């Protein structure tokens, strides 16, 4: 019964379904965690704001045409004015977070095209001058 | 002095401090070899008393 097309995900009140997933990546192999008391580095006792920002935030869409050259976002920028994870983005000066970034792309069995995702770290980009 | 710590005026986490004085230490800090004057000699037929 159980495929690895079909997932849901739940954090917060919000969850996701998809019934044309092809499995998940974890990316180097590693799942999000706290700070480690061994590897801390502030001192002041830490805001962990749980379900309140650990939740999904849907961004704006954007539509694929056949002369779309693609889409960039940068992370946590792109979530900065989302509800509560904005809030204590902002009123801090240290953060750190992980994230289950979900992409959604249907259309029907006579359409083609593909979109390559990458989760890239320290993403920096060339300047137009 | 004033002795009181984050602790004691603050909420604060654990956190391991593994880092060390070491490069205090007064044999740290005098570890250095320092210029302390220049000389200067020369070498020539000298004919005053000057030279
Ligand atoms: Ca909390
Ligand atoms: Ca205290
Ligand atoms: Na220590």
């Amino acid at each position: 019964g159980y495929s690895d097309r079909v997932r849901q995900i739940t954090l917060g009140n919000s969850t996701i379904t998809t019934q044309e997933a092809a499995n998940a990546v974890v990316a180097y192999g590693e799942w999000p965690s706290y700070l480690d008391d061994k590897e801390a580095n502030p001192i002041d006792a830490p805001t962990e704001p749980d379900v309140s920002s650990n939740r999904f935030y849907t961004l704006d869409s954007v539509q694929w045409k056949s002369t779309s050259r693609g889409w960039w976002w940068k992370l946590p920028d792109a979530l900065k004015d989302m509800g509560m994870f904005g809030q204590n983005m902002y009123y801090h000066y240290l953060g750190r977070s992980g994230y289950t970034v979900h992409v959604q792309c249907n259309a029907s069995k006579f359409h083609q095209g593909a979109l390559g995702v990458f989760a890239i770290p320290e993403y920096v980009m060339a300047c137009n001058t | 002095s004033g002795q009181a710590v984050p602790s004691d005026v603050i909420e604060t986490r654990h956190v391991v401090n593994y880092k060390t004085r070491s490069e205090s230490t007064l044999e740290s800090f005098f570890g250095r070899s320092a210029c302390v004057t220049i000389l200067e000699v020369e070498n020539f037929n000298a004919t005053t008393d000057a030279d």
